[PDB]
């Protein structure tokens, strides 16, 4: 039931916060909403990128600020009970 | 706006009709355009569509002329029958029919006032009459044959016709009379206010009418002298009239072309297979280009301005 | 004339017996063969003809069917009106006309929707869809006012059209009532529909399948071939085509006026109501009309040009036309061993166009262009197509393209042989029958017995008992290389069918390596060597691709091309909108990048669309009722998966993204991936470093194919891992060579790397301890080079006189240049595997290539 | 009603009898299976004008809803039960888009009764019709509870439901497990494909109009016959239907070979023999007149 | 610059049509503009000329709004005969005619995106077309009596429409409807105009509002009265931030200046008004025809105002 | 467009006011009649005696 836009809201807070994520069973999201949220990791990765070298990434439609010190992680168990599959992107 | 002449081919043939044309006019608002017959009908037509409109019945015998008021809301048409029946282009029904000729009525004209109306038959004489009611004001006299063409002035004061006396009298509301003819004249063009400084430059109000002597000839009202005589007509010629510009002589005769003359040389440049018979009459649109030609093989014609 | 007259007039006692079954016959045509193809019609046809005949019902057995239900006015106004040739086509034409129940149309190419809209365009049709939101509004207008209505897209069905079709109809008074929904609507006389789709392959429920007739515009070979030698025509001789065509013009016209004037003689003498030497008009009109009969008489000019037209294109041509038949229809055939490749009509003919128009090196002189059209289009056609198939299936199509080129050109065909090597493997063998078991073993002593059927192979257990010192042909080495013995001159293509033969009978493990031998040798030695170098996505993007079809980039999973068309993009300089589908968000905003694209454009991209088919099938349909700007590209990334529709597999490009085949391949790719901006930074060693990363990749990645001897599990070592590898390199270089244009072997952090490596980077996937220690030791023998030691070992191809050596090189053109001229032949003992891994591997793949052969060969 | 003109034979007056009996039948139900364009809808409609029965389809489109289908089954409720109105309830299988069509049609064929139908001001609009019709009737009833059971009872005995759908073992199946009343409050009646005699019979009956009649026709001794007690010797017109009858059953034995290799299948209907039979009849009679 | 205004006597007084004009709009990137009116055509006009260019025939009723859209390329027409008419005005030729409406189409628009056209008809419905297809993809319900007019904002997301149910209703086109209901017309509504970018600050400091303090100020609507008034509304349910009391007929149609600091109207007071808005008073005032005034147009660079009215006649007015 | 003769007007029926004024509207190319709330097509060779 993580949806799309309840990733970004929990993204968009992360991202001005300034803080770490531990996403636990990631690969129960399910693969429409996984593909769905690759972009957004995508676009928070290349803000970050960009910081690395008023830094913002465009996130629900909107530009949020990206504080440096912030990171996503994944923790999966791959086939727990035949879950989802991420996709290559 | 100046370079407007005929070029072939017809852009539309508006064939659907079943007896000879007499009179072609066009509308001075509304993008149609209207054509007297020898069967009693007035047929009006679409000129840039090419479709049939309407048809307006109600003569007795052959519409022999047509003309519209200023406005453009009033037709007035002469036909065989000795009347002079007013038509409106609200509703399209005949609002008033007027006798008082004693024969075939050949010529009818709306005043430039839009109040009074014009005519001219076989009995030799001009009358006028009321929009309002249909009653006769003023009658003339002074022509001792059959009277074609009648055309009034733009002011509404002088008015020409022209009848098969040899003469073309000048009634104000005589001024003048020109015997000078060889044959029966049989139309009549006025010119318009945009062609006094090129005939200043070439040599008013001045006159301009074709007769059947094979030849166009031209005066002065206020002097009754001929200015310049355009010949080169193989037939008769049925219809004459002035360019909207002022510029250049638009003409039709009964051998099938319609040549455009020039009072800076007085010299055909180009002659237009029209018809496969004679060309009764024609009209010039003042603003958009576009020239239509009535003829009496009971077809009409329009042709592209370029 | 009247000696014709009287042979006409004199048949009507047999037309009276005839008329009932050739009625019969028809009918039942028109009624049921609607649906099938050409092959099923013509044996339905023959089943009914077999059982009037054998229940002697009198019919005529000399009749046509187009020609019988067809007038010739008739059929002139038809191929007037935008319609082919086609006798097939003449026949749903005739359906078309005379339909009783409202037809159903189903056509991929859309000729019949235009000949539909041409036919009807003197009455007014409206061009609706099932899926246009405001279609009540549009069917009631047609049912009120009297128009045609051709609606399309009947996937969507709205059962709206129940009544309609089912003729639910009331009578109350002189009026026309059929009620739809709630309200009652007055029917016109002067009404017809008809329903539209445009694929072959769509699943119809029952109820439809009973309340419409359906007329099935398939492509027929007799059709295909006469597309083709107008088109031949149109390519070489433009003058003599336009002959053609004014004469075929010409001749329908003046068959149409034969028929007028036979029409106006009869009535005349018909109507002529007395005495026809009473008026001298009828005479002096039947004057006119034997002059015009002499015209046509010397119609024989026009008769004789016609029949040198036809020799002169027959005889430079004919040979052309079928063999492009044959490779379509091997390609339709081929969707039935991966159901994920569909090819179209329109794909054929784009190949077609290619290799007709814009070939380089393609001269002015007819004897030779032919040779090279034909050539060229087998390389063309093998290149686009199995560049979306799968390198299984590569030698397949391959094969089957060479057997199409031995039939259409001299050797003579190899039937019964080509019949044993495919299907005669399961003949039934003898009872109780076992020959010497001395030097060959008891499987292919079984296939040699097989074997033996053919008469060219009668002495084969005596002539390997005689040949006791062929022990290179028995075991080892490479026997497809030197195969000794034999099966009178023997042609080379019939030598190599043989030495097939019995390589497929002893060792079937060198089956893929002879047929490609085979396939060498009938086409090119060159043939399948443009699959090995990576694809080259830039020119086929900007030249082979039509703006309003998809670029379908199919990938198996572990493998993804959004990398590849984003540098794409960012080496054009072309601005891209990558959308990741599966969101309703996602949705929206691939329509509007969608819509912008097309009209300005730009390109688009959207990822694992596999995920929404049915959003994919809508997207199918915008894109073919889509008109899209000149350079304008839609990529669609997906995944190996049966649930893309088929619509959008005929509709786009495929492109199968694989493991690069081969280490040579591996390298290669590799190569071309990474910059050469990049590769060529200083210090100088960064280019053997990249080389060492490059071998090291493709070593693990091949042992990664052979498993689980090469890896206990199937883990994923990608592009993702070998940029990261990349990017810890340049880090480490660049860390510890500060500006040096050379840095000595011992001060480069070798051992960091090796660390990193098993750590992180490629260690990450790896759980197994011994998996670990694999690559733990690989890193170790590769990541030294004894510091840079000339004619270092990077591995042993072959234990018995054969050896790797790294190259001395310094540069990256030289070390791609020795990876180029890297030996064709690869052995599973370059990666440090056992020889006879791959054994059953190919095995396997040989026998499941036969097994596809033979399936596509028996439903042929 | 349907200016549709139907063919008689044994079959159809069979079928209508049964028809007939159930509808009589109070709270009787039908299940019609059969292949599609056999005529079991229009037979249904045929009867239940008969009998006086006002026949409701449910008229589906697309973007159709099961809030939708509930107003549909609310407007046939109040029509069978406070207007007092015989009501034949024609449902093919093709109406059913999920599993709330189905579930409310096993409760109200198992019950009369679909709790949840009514609620709030239909409820209440509900109430003051069935109190409208109870004063209609004379019946005087106080309160709600008595009022919902007088209607039920009266759409127990007004209401008449008909299943069509096509005949499959693995939907039978389906249909038995995810819908009891269907098997249990319907009574079934396998109509399904025109038999042989049918088929015989349609084809004589439309060949009847037209004369085609041989007197100086030869029977073969072989005589290969599809139809059983064929009149033996058999005559032009026997011949000809004959060969009609075996043009469809090739036709049904080419698609199951078509659908045994694996090519895609089409179903073959009694509408297409009808189609056949009046191809046959209009080419006939243009050939015959033109030539 | 951004204050010229309409001045008297008019430029041209084109008269070439038959019937009462309905709609005149002006022309995106050329110097000509189009006119429609109740005889069924479409007349071109060249309006810095003067002259009649070409006529557009095709439509079988009075045809009642005409829309270009952004590339000037397309025109939009709909009619009484129940039809919508997309034109290709590179060659002047009907492109499709899309059938669906079931009464009157009363008034058509081009979304700023370039593919999609909006109508509104007596049935009280309001439809979503498609360029490319000619299909209906969306249809708007809520209205309860017809639909008078239909206008997409600056950015296409926003449809406002008017209606004689007395109501403006504005709603986002994606996936919601009806943003807000507007509700203070004592009579029918008639003409509905969004306001233009370069007018917020002015509208801000107009009416009563603090020192924006919200961020993005929302849109305005204008008027649409029947009742010889002008109302524009706010952002969310919508408030009146200032009437236009002043006027003498029923009002037809509205506009913002170009500059957005003025507020052109027409009505059937034979009027053209022109609306100093920030002191909610009119300072100009045109009498135009001889009858009933349709509509009016706006030039968006050049200095021209046209208008169309009952008296069959055209007027382009040139602005000092 | 069926004509009628309805008898017996003694008793008659109000329903048939907007009929016999002729109170129709011209939406579209049509002729609309309103009786009651229903809103029905009227054709124009109808006659009521
Ligand atoms: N006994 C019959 N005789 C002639 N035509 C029939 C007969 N039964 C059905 N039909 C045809 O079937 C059509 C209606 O089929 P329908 O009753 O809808 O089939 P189903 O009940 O399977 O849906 C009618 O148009 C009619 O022509």
């Amino acid at each position: 039931t993580f949806d799309f836009q309840a990733m970004g809201r929990i993204f968009v807070g992360l991202c001005q916060v300034g803080a770490w994520g531990c996403f636990d069973e990631f690969n129960r999201l399910e693969e429409r909403m996984l593909s769905a949220v690759s972009q957004q990791v995508q676009c928070i990765q290349e803000a970050l990128r960009e910081h690395s070298n008023p830094i913002t990434c465009e996130l629900l439609n909107k530009q949020v600020k990206v504080s440096p010190d912030m990171a996503i992680f994944i923790t999966m168990n791959p086939g727990y009970a035949g879950r989802s599959n991420l996709p290559d992107n | 706006p100046k370079e407007w002449i005929p070029r072939p081919p017809e852009k539309y043939a508006l064939s659907g009709h079943r007896s000879p044309v007499t009179r072609v006019i066009f509308h001075p608002v509304f993008s149609v355009m209207v054509s007297a017959s020898e069967d009693a009908t007035i047929k009006v037509w679409d000129y840039e569509t090419g479709d049939f409109e309407r048809t307006l019945k109600g003569h007795t015998d052959s519409v022999q002329d047509i003309s519209f008021d200023h406005s453009g809301k009033l037709l007035a048409s002469c036909s065989a029958d000795m009347t002079i029946k007013l038509w409106d282009f609200q509703g399209f029904e005949c609002i008033r029919t007027m006798h008082g000729h004693d024969h075939n009525v050949s010529s009818v004209a709306i005043m430039p006032n839009g109040d009074h109306i014009v005519s001219a038959s076989r009995d030799k004489t001009i009358k006028m009459w009321e929009v309002q009611t249909g009653y006769c004001v003023k009658t003339f006299t002074g022509h001792r044959e059959w009277v074609r063409m009648v055309r009034p002035n733009q002011d509404g004061t002088l008015i020409a016709s022209c009848s098969n006396d040899q003469t073309v009298r000048v009634w104000v509301v005589c001024k003048a009379e020109l015997r000078e003819h060889e044959h029966v004249v049989e139309c009549i063009s006025w010119a318009p206010e945009s062609s006094y400084s090129s005939i200043s430059e070439a040599t008013g109000p001045f006159l301009l009418s074709g007769s059947r002597d094979k030849t166009i000839k031209m005066w002065d009202v206020s002097t009754g002298m001929c200015l310049m005589t355009l010949v080169g007509h193989d037939n008769w010629v049925r219809g004459v009239l002035f360019h909207s510009g002022g510029k250049f002589i638009l003409s039709c005769a009964d051998d099938k072309t319609l040549r455009v003359w020039d009072y800076k040389n007085k010299r055909c440049m180009k002659t237009l297979n029209a018809h496969e018979h004679f060309v009764t009459s024609l009209d010039f649109h003042k603003t958009a280009p576009y020239v239509v030609t009535g003829s009496v093989d009971q077809t009409v014609k329009v042709w592209e301005c370029r | 004339e009247r000696e014709r007259w009287e042979k006409t007039s004199e048949t009507f006692k047999n037309q009276m017996s005839t008329i009932a079954g050739d009625c019969l016959l028809s009918a039942a045509f028109i009624a049921y063969a609607g649906y099938f193809d050409q092959q099923m019609r013509q044996n339905l046809f023959t089943t009914w003809s077999h059982h009037l005949q054998q229940a002697n019902i009198q019919f005529r057995t000399d009749i046509a069917r187009t020609e019988y239900l067809s007038n010739a006015d008739e059929r002139l106004r038809w191929q007037a009106s935008s319609l082919p040739a086609d006798d097939l086509c003449t026949e749903n034409a005739i359906m078309l006309k005379r339909f009783n129940r409202y037809p159903l149309i189903i056509d991929p190419s859309g000729q019949a929707t235009e000949f539909i809209m041409n036919e009807y365009k003197d009455r007014k049709i409206t061009r609706t869809s099932f899926l246009d939101d405001a279609f009540r509004k549009n069917l009631e207008s047609a049912l009120r006012f009297g128009n045609p209505l051709l609606v399309q897209d009947v996937e969507s069905y709205d059962p709206v059209l129940n009544p309609v079709l089912n003729r639910e109809v009331r009578r109350t008074g002189g009026r026309v009532l059929i009620t739809l929904g709630d309200q009652d609507i007055d029917l016109s006389p002067s009404f017809v529909i008809f329903l539209s789709t445009r694929d072959p392959t769509v699943e119809f429920p029952p109820d439809l399948c009973s309340r419409v007739t359906f007329v099935n515009f398939t492509v027929t070979r007799s059709s295909l071939q006469s597309q083709c030698l107008n088109e031949v025509l149109k390519a070489e001789r433009p003058d003599v085509d336009e002959k053609r065509s004014d004469l075929l013009k010409l001749q329908g016209e003046f068959q149409l006026r034969l028929r007028q004037l036979e029409k106006s003689l009869l009535q005349a003498l018909n109507e002529v109501k007395g005495r026809i030497l009473d008026d001298d008009t009828i005479i002096t009109t039947l004057e006119n009309l034997k002059r015009e009969a002499a015209e046509v008489t010397r119609k024989v000019e026009e008769t004789d040009i016609v029949m040198q037209e036809v020799e002169t294109v027959s005889q430079q041509y004919l040979p052309l036309s079928t063999a492009c038949s044959s490779i379509y229809f091997t390609m339709e055939s081929l969707k039935q061993i991966h159901f994920l490749y569909q090819y179209s009509l329109q794909f054929f003919l784009d190949i077609y166009h290619n290799v007709l128009y814009e070939n380089p090196n393609l001269v002015t002189d007819h004897t030779q262009r032919l040779s090279i059209i034909t050539k060229d289009l087998f390389q063309v056609a093998f290149n686009r197509v199995a560049r979306g198939m799968l390198h299984q299936d590569h030698i397949t199509f391959a094969m089957l393209l060479a057997r199409i080129k031995l039939k259409g050109t001299g050797e003579p065909t190899y039937d019964a042989e080509f019949q044993h090597f495919l299907r005669g493997n399961e003949i039934v063998l003898s009872a109780g029958s076992t020959p010497r078991i001395q030097g060959l073993t008891v499987e292919q002593a079984e296939a040699v017995v097989r074997l033996s059927c053919l008469p060219a192979f009668k002495d084969l257990i005596a002539k390997v008992q005689a040949d006791e010192q062929f022990g290179i042909w028995l075991d080892s080495s490479s026997p497809e290389q030197t195969v000794p013995y034999l099966w009178t001159p023997a042609t080379p293509i019939g030598q190599a069918i043989h030495r097939l033969l019995l390589i497929q009978a002893f060792r079937p493990d060198r089956l893929l390596a002879m047929a490609h031998m085979f396939v060498s040798t009938n086409l090119g030695e060159s043939f399948m060597s443009i699959m090995e170098q990576p694809l080259d996505l830039t020119h086929i993007v900007g030249t082979e691709v039509k703006p309003n079809t998809p670029v379908l980039m199919c990938s198996v999973p572990g493998y993804d091309a959004s990398g590849h068309v984003e540098d794409l993009a960012a080496e054009q300089n072309t601005q891209i909108t990558s959308i990741a589908i599966g969101s309703a968000e996602g949705f929206n905003q691939a329509d509007k990048a969608i819509n912008t694209a097309v009209k300005s454009g730009r390109w688009v991209m959207l990822k694992n669309v596999h995920l929404a088919p049915g959003w994919l099938m809508q997207l199918e349909k915008k894109l073919h009722s889509l008109q899209p700007h000149a350079c304008f590209r839609l990529f669609l990334t997906m995944e190996i998966n049966p649930k893309v529709p088929v619509n959008l597999l005929r509709a786009g490009r495929i492109f199968v993204f694989e493991p690069p085949p081969g280490v040579k391949a591996n390298m290669l790719r590799t190569f071309s991936s990474i910059p050469v901006s990049r590769i060529c930074k200083s210090p100088n060693e960064r280019a053997r470093l990249y080389f060492l990363l490059a071998w090291f990749h493709a070593i693990i990645q091949e042992r990664l194919r052979y498993a689980p001897l090469g890896w206990s599990k199937k883990y994923e070592f990608g592009e993702s891992d070998l940029r990261s590898a990349c990017d810890t390199v340049d880090t480490w270089l660049d860390d510890t060579a500060k500006g040096r244009q050379n840095i000595s072997p011992d001060k480069i952090p070798w051992s960091a790397l090796k660390t990193l490596m098993a750590q992180s980077i490629y260690g990450g996937r790896v759980d197994n301890e011994f998996d670990q220690r694999l690559l733990n030791t690989f890193l170790e023998r590769l990541f030294t080079t004894r510091s840079f030691d000339s004619e270092f070992k990077l591995a042993c191809k072959v234990d018995g006189h054969k050896d790797i050596q790294m190259p001395d090189g310094i540069r990256r053109e030289e070390f791609v240049q020795w990876v180029e001229l890297l030996p064709d032949t690869q052995t599973p003992s370059w990666l440090g595997l056992p020889n006879n891994a791959e054994r059953v591997l190919l095995t396997t793949q040989g026998v499941d290539m036969i097994s596809k052969m033979l399936k596509m060969q028996m439903l042929e | 009603e349907l200016d549709v003109p139907l063919v008689l034979f044994n079959e159809v007056l069979d079928h209508v009898l049964r028809i007939d009996r159930i509808f009589r039948q109070p709270q009787g139900h039908l299940l019609l299976i059969g292949v599609s364009g056999a005529g079991k809808t229009t037979l249904s409609r045929f009867v239940a004008w008969m009998n006086g029965l006002s026949v409701y389809q449910i008229k589906v489109h697309r973007k159709y809803t099961g809030e939708d289908f509930d107003e549909d089954l609310r407007t046939v409720l109040r029509r069978s039960g406070c207007k007092n109105e015989k009501i034949a309830f024609i449902m093919d299988e093709s109406n059913v888009l999920d599993s709330g069509f189905l579930e409310r049609m096993n409760t109200l064929l198992a019950n009369g009764e679909v709790p949840g139908l009514f609620e709030g001001d239909e409820y209440a609009t509900l109430m003051t019709q069935c109190k409208e019709g109870a004063q209609k009737e004379g019946l005087m009833l106080d309160s709600h509870e008595e009022l919902y059971k007088w209607f039920t009872s009266q759409v127990i005995r007004n209401l008449h439901v008909v299943f069509t759908m096509n005949p499959s073992s693995e939907g039978l199946k389906d249909r038995a497990a995810t819908s009891p009343a269907l098997f249990n409050r319907c009574v079934l009646n396998w109509f399904g494909d025109w038999s042989t005699e049918a088929l015989y019979q349609v084809g004589k009956e439309f060949t009847s109009k037209m004369d085609l009649e041989k007197p100086n026709y030869i029977v073969p001794d072989y005589m290969p016959v599809v139809y059983d007690k064929l009149p033996q010797p058999p005559s032009h017109r026997e011949a000809i239907v004959n060969s009609c009858v075996f043009v469809h059953q090739t036709l049904h034995q080419a698609n199951a070979r078509l659908a045994k290799r694996g090519g895609r299948t089409m179903a073959i209907t009694p509408r297409h023999y009808l189609d056949f039979i009046n191809h046959y009849a209009n080419l006939f009679h243009e050939k015959r007149s033109e030539l």
